């Protein structure tokens, strides 16, 4: 998983040296930014269920045709898989938000996503509709103070730019 | 047979764009040859080659 | 806060038209069904602590884990607030039986109660049970089929109005679940 | 969240249930309207007050929290469930401080005037809440007299007719509000305070005059519940509503942009591939553009004469 | 919205008690005066166009300076706004006439009515001229029964005494 | 007890069929621009004719449902699997469900005379039960098209 | 609540330095532009119900769906609150024209209004339209180019201050959108 | 381009040998199947334009939402690109149909299609709607006798299974 610690340790391991002061300054920065990111993670684990509700409801508020035919949303059960995959992605945003690099969100969510989504006729545009809805529902000065919100924006940005 | 009895689609209530009309052949000379057989005008359109069979038997 | 009247007026306001004949005709059936509704509300009011006491004690007798230690009925003050809440539920159902429209009952209590009982830890299945007991008890009073009280009214059919009252109690029981 | 909201609402209902007696509303409290002018004006004054309450800065919300929490802990003695309600549900606690202060009738205006030095002392502590609002020469905007021109005139009228309402109370509930107001002013007396309690002793008006807290954080939590009432719109309707482009601004994926070509050069290979040609279809849309709206009032009557220019 | 039933339900709700026999008598009187109210509602829904036509025509018949410059209904559009406003008024007279309390006519038409007119420099006296024309004209027996007539005149009188 | 009142309702919905069918299908076309356009399911003259025929048939069997007063007549083999046929011919089902909804609303507004435009003269009554049977049948079928 | 004075003082406080020469020199250009700002605020104040009436009636004439039944201008009291809100918007814009800094306008009204109008269902596009109409109307009064009122002031160039007022109205219109 | 000739010559070139009788039998099979496939290609170049019309019109007959918002079909110009790309795919079906292997349809159409279609907001399901419409409009015993039709089905199968 790519984090600060794993990149500098892995890079020093490939170097063949002890960790010099550069890696030490890198983990110094990790323990600087840590509190802001972790406040974001605490609040995400706070109200994730309403994030499921508004996220998926906006996702079908944009595209109604998925509920129309047999294609991707034929039953209520496939809609339960819809909300389910959204909660997977939010849980990976919580994970990469705790780690601080995009490691677990890359190796768990993004890796090989395109063969699966292309295979099972799953459109990415509805995911992107959901995530853009979540970044449009960012209550910064009242809910996620400043920089917690900023880190959440960055992670969810990486999600969309991975998918699109 | 397919005939609706009590039935009017208004085609003025539609949005301004979405009335599209298409003509199979936009010409005078080719809609009617000098002889009677036609593939557009009259009862003569009944006697085109093809279309003798039917694909609604799949139900 | 909307009765039958305000329902017709609000719907005719959304249509922006005048009130006319057929809507008023259905409301004439309401006015002709007036005294039945009056005597019905009188029957449900004159059996209040009756229905609340039998209903909630029946709720405890159905599931005795409420009176078990650690339960939500397990304290004296908790039983007090329990009886009081059942009483207030019956009160707004009585207001909805006067009104003929459940808008008052939607605005008083039905909005914000489920999240409240989640916040307090009140079991919603047990409240739906108690509302169901008040439903069958109250309809048994409204048909005058109570096996402990048989009061004098002249004969008439009131199955539709009974189905209306059952619609209010099923609105509450569906609201808490 | 909304839990706090409903708890606050029902505590205000059991608050205002007192003084409504057994059906006769006891116009000693519950009229609130005066004339018809101030009847319509009190609604705008309340909405004024609420919006200026959420205009309060973020620092004042939390001083408001520890004051209302302190007060609600004094409100219930022992009563672990109640202190648990005061810690767990904040806007309930605000509605119980204010609601207790209503159901007692402890407030100053409800007091009539029989002596002068009572209202001199009342005027002094009045000036103390005035100083605690307005900090520096800059007026606080908790004051909120005017929202438009002429509203605070009706606030004058409502305040003075509100003074006239104090006199036609039964003397029973007047002596109630005296002793009861004393008791309250010693509940929240901030310690034991011989001088505060004795200046309360000779002056029950002064026992009325303690403003414990404010309503910043309870308004902060609720936000617009008071205006909206019951019309929380669902996400599905709010996306498809009037504010679609503003509720969810970032919704669009690849906005199409039309480039500014010169009409002289067509620039390349394009096929209309449409049922109707663009020239013909643009013509049709421009002809069908906007129907003259016929009006019923101008509709032909029986007979008629054509007007002449 | 004010009516008999909303006042008594709000009253016993204010007491926090079940509705006693007094509220039952009140709604009993509601279902006594009901048939006269709805008779007036049926006739108003019958001939509203002629009533609004005579109202506006008499309104500009009394005051000609409304069609003067630029002070008032000088153009065709503004006079169209005149006739549609009167219609809203008769529509609200029909609404409160069905309700039987002046609730919906108050909260829809009367509330904020004074402020809007002054801002738009709309004279209230000409409205009074229209309604008092429709008030003076009606015949209690010919068109309808006297009781319904009384109810109708009472509602219209409320409009006048709420206007200026 | 119903008799002339239930027969009266059925005669109200039946002698309003042309307006009801062409109403709902024209409102269905208006709701979404694509059906009318070339290559649409309802672009050719014949397909529009079968569309109006299907509207007339739905409303006709719903009317037959009312006289018997039982839903059993309304079901059976032709109606069943209708969804199998509309899948096997590429017919859109959300579009049909919208048209059935519009037919429902126009039917109840005709059955209560609240529809401004037709004021056929009947002595007044309560008919809410029967209205709920009418809306009951239209959402039986409206659940079966989807 | 910060004027241009408080803006310079707060920024010099964050720098923790004294005020110096150049910042005070730009503020000397403010003081020399004082009477122009005074006459400007006098012009916008002496045309209040003018700008509100024409602006909001123009807003309804642009999009007539507001007066349509079911719209947000469709009630008499809704129109009252509409006119009043436009008046209060113009009031805080006038305060920002006195101040020279938009901190007062950020603190009074710009905080909490978008969320509010989303909660009520007020169309934000229509409010941005009305603020734009008040922008062009107010700048037409501030250049004294009103085609029905031409009052006497001595000639001077005030395009910069007009661009400042247009910056306040664009701050409000960008705030609601 | 993968064909019979290129596979057997390339395979014999990898072998390092003269082309023995196996490759000779392979090109014998090519000149056996040649006539049936080339009949298919002649008829494709016959009525390709109506294939564009019915193909794209069915493509928006299924999915209407593309014409709704800014997303992929905002203007008539993007629809011109829609019909355009469909004619590219049909021209590649004509090319691979002439070659007889899937060579030019693979290296010209399929290769790198996924980064482009994913990068742009385009759903492959609309293409697949178009091609499934073309295989549903297969007039075998009247238009493309038997095996010409079969080869057309095989190539268009390969198109869908490449995209999906
Ligand atoms: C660890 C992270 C993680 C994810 C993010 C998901 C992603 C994911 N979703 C599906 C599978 C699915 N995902 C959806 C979801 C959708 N329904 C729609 O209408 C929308 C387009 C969309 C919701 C927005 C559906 C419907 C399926 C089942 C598809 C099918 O079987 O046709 C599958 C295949 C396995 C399965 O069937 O469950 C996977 C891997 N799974 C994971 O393990
Ligand atoms: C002010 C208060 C007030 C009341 C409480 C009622 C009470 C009341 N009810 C009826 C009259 C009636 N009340 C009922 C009601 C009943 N139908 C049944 O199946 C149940 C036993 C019962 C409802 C629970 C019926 C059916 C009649 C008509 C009886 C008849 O005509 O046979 C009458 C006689 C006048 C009439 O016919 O309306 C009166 C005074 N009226 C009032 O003015
Ligand atoms: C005109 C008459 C007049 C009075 C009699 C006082 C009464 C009074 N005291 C306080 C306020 C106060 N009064 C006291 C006094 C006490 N400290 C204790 O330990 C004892 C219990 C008690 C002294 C015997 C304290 C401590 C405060 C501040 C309380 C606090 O902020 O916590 C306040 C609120 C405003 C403020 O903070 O000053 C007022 C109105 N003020 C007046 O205008
Ligand atoms: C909904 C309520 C409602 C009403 C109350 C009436 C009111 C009313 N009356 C008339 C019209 C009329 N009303 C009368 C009545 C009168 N004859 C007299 O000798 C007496 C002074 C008076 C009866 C007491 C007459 C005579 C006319 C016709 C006047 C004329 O044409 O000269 C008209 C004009 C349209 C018409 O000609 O019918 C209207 C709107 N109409 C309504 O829709
Ligand atoms: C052969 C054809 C044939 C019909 C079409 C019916 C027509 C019909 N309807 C009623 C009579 C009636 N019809 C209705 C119907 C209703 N009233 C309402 O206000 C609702 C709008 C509507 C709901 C369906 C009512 C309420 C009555 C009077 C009550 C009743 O007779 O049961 C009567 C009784 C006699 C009369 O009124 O003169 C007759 C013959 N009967 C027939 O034999
Ligand atoms: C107490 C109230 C009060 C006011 C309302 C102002 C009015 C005022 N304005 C100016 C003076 C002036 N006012 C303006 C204003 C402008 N000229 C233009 O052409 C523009 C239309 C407009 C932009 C705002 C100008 C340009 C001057 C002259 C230049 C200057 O004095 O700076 C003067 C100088 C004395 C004089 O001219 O006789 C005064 C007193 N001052 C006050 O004390
Ligand atoms: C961890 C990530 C995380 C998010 C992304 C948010 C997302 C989020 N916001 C709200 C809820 C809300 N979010 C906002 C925010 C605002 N609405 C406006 O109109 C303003 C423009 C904007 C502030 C800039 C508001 C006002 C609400 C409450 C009402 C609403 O739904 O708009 C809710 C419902 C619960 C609640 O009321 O708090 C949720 C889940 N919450 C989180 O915990
Ligand atoms: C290059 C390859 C190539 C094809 C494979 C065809 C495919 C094709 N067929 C038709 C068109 C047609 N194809 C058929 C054929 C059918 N009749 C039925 O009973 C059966 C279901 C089916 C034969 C098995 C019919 C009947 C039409 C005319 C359809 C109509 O006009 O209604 C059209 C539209 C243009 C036209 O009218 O000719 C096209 C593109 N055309 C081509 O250019
Ligand atoms: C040699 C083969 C070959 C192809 C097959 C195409 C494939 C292709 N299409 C586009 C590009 C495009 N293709 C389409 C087509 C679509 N419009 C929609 O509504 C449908 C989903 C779809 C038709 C079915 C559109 C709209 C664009 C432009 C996309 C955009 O700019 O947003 C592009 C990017 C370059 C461009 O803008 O033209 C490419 C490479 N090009 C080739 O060279
Ligand atoms: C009682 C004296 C007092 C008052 C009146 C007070 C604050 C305060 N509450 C006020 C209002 C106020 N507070 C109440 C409280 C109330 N409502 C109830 O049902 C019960 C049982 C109440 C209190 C006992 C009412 C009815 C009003 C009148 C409505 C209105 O006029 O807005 C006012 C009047 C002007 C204003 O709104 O500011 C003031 C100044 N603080 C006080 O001590
Ligand atoms: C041992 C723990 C225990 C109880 C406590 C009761 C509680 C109880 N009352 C019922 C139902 C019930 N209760 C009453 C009210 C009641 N009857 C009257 O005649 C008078 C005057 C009453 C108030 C004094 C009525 C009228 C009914 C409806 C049945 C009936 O006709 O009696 C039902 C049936 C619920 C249902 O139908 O789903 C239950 C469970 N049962 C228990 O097992
Ligand atoms: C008897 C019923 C009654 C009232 C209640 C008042 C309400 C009131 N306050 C006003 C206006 C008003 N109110 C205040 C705020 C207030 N003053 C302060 O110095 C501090 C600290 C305040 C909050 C504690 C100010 C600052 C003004 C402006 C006038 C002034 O300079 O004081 C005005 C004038 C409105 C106008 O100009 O149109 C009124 C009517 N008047 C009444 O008749
Ligand atoms: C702009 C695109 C457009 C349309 C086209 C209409 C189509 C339409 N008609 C309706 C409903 C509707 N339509 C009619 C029939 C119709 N009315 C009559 O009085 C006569 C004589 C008719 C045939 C000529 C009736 C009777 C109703 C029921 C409502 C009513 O009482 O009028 C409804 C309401 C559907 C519902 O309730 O769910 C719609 C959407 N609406 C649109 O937005
Ligand atoms: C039919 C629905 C309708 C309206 C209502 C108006 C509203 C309106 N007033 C404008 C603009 C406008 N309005 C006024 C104010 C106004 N003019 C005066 O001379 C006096 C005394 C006034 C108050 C009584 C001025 C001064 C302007 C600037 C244009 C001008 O020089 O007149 C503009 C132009 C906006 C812009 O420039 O972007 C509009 C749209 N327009 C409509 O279509």
């Amino acid at each position: 998983m790519k984090s600060v610690i794993t990149t500098t340790i892995s890079a020093a391991d490939a170097a063949g040296r002890f960790p010099s002061s550069s890696d030490l300054e890198s983990i110094q920065g990790n323990i600087q930014r840590a509190s802001a990111r972790l406040e974001a993670a605490e609040k995400l684990s706070g109200n994730h269920e309403a994030v499921v509700k508004e996220a998926g409801d906006a996702c079908f508020a944009k595209y109604s045709y998925l509920k129309n035919s047999g294609e991707a949303g034929d039953s209520q059960e496939k809609i339960n898989k819809c909300y389910r995959d959204v909660d997977h992605y939010m849980r990976l945003i919580n994970y990469s938000l705790v780690v601080g690099g995009t490691g677990p969100l890359d190796e768990w969510g993004i890796a090989g996503s395109r063969e699966v989504y292309r295979t099972l006729n799953l459109p990415g545009s509805a995911y992107i509709a959901s995530f853009t809805f979540t970044r449009d529902r960012l209550c910064v000065p009242r809910d996620m103070s400043s920089q917690a919100g900023v880190e959440f924006v960055a992670a969810l940005d990486y999600v969309i730019n991975s998918l699109s | 047979i397919a005939n609706p009895d009590v039935s009017s689609v208004d085609y003025q209530l539609m949005p301004p764009g979405s009335v599209i009309v298409q003509p199979d052949e936009v010409s005078a000379a080719k809609m009617l040859p000098v002889s009677g057989m036609s593939k557009h005008i009259g009862k003569t359109k009944r006697l085109v080659e093809g279309d003798g069979l039917s694909d609604y038997s799949r139900l | 806060m909307l009765d039958a009247f305000s329902r017709v007026v609000v719907n005719s306001d959304s249509k922006a038209a005048y009130v006319g004949g057929s809507d008023l005709q259905s409301l004439k059936t309401f006015i002709s069904d007036g005294n039945k509704r009056l005597d019905a509300v009188n029957c449900i009011v004159s059996n209040a602590s009756c229905i609340v006491s039998d209903a909630i004690s029946g709720m405890i007798c159905e599931n005795p884990g409420l009176i078990a230690p650690g339960g939500n009925c397990y304290t004296n003050r908790r039983m007090a607030a329990c009886l009081r809440d059942g009483e207030i539920i019956l009160r707004y159902v009585s207001y909805a039986l006067l009104a003929g429209d459940s808008s008052v009952l939607d605005d008083r209590c039905l909005n914000g109660l489920k999240e409240t009982y989640i916040a307090l830890g009140v079991p919603t299945a047990s409240t739906s049970r108690a509302v169901s007991i008040m439903k069958a008890a109250s309809t048994a009073f409204i048909m005058n089929t109570a096996s402990g009280r048989k009061i004098e009214i002249a004969a008439g059919d009131c199955q539709a109005l009974q189905s209306e009252a059952a619609a209010y109690f099923d609105k509450v029981g569906s609201a808490v679940d | 969240s909304a839990a706090d909201k409903y708890m606050a609402r029902t505590v205000t209902r059991t608050a205002k249930s007192a003084a409504a007696g057994f059906g006769v509303y006891t116009p000693q409290c519950t009229e609130a309207s005066g004339g018809a002018n101030t009847a319509e004006a009190t609604r705008l004054a309340v909405l004024a007050a609420d919006f200026r309450l959420r205009q309060a800065p973020l620092g004042a919300r939390f001083a408001d929290l520890y004051e209302t929490r302190r007060a609600a802990v004094i409100q219930a003695c022992n009563s672990s469930a109640e202190e648990g309600y005061a810690t767990s549900f904040p806007s309930r606690a605000a509605a119980s401080v204010a609601g207790r202060a209503e159901g007692l009738r402890a407030c100053s205006r409800y007091f009539p005037q029989k002596p002068p030095v009572e209202e001199y002392m009342a005027a002094c502590v009045d000036r103390q809440y005035k100083q605690m609002r307005v900090h520096g020469g800059v007026y606080s905007t908790l004051c909120a007299d005017g929202r438009s021109a002429g509203d605070a005139d009706t606030a004058r009228i409502a305040a003075l007719g509100a003074r006239f309402r104090a006199q036609h109370l039964s003397k029973s509930q007047q002596t109630q509000m005296r002793y009861n107001a004393m008791s309250e002013a010693r509940m929240l007396a901030r310690g034991l305070c011989t001088y505060e309690e004795a200046q309360f002793n000779a002056y029950p008006k002064m026992a009325g005059m303690m403003r414990y807290g404010t309503g910043v954080y309870a308004a902060s939590v609720r936000g617009p519940e008071l205006v909206v009432g019951n019309k929380s719109m669902t996400v599905a309707e709010q996306v498809n509503g009037v504010n679609a482009e503003s509720y969810w601004p970032s919704s669009k994926v690849r906005p199409a942009v039309a480039r500014g070509t010169s009409p002289w050069m067509g620039l390349g290979v394009v096929k209309s591939y449409a049922a109707m040609s663009e020239a013909a279809m643009a013509y049709g849309i421009e002809q069908q553009s906007k129907p003259y709206v016929p009006q019923k009032y101008e509709g032909w009557s029986s007979g008629w004469k054509p007007k002449s220019s």
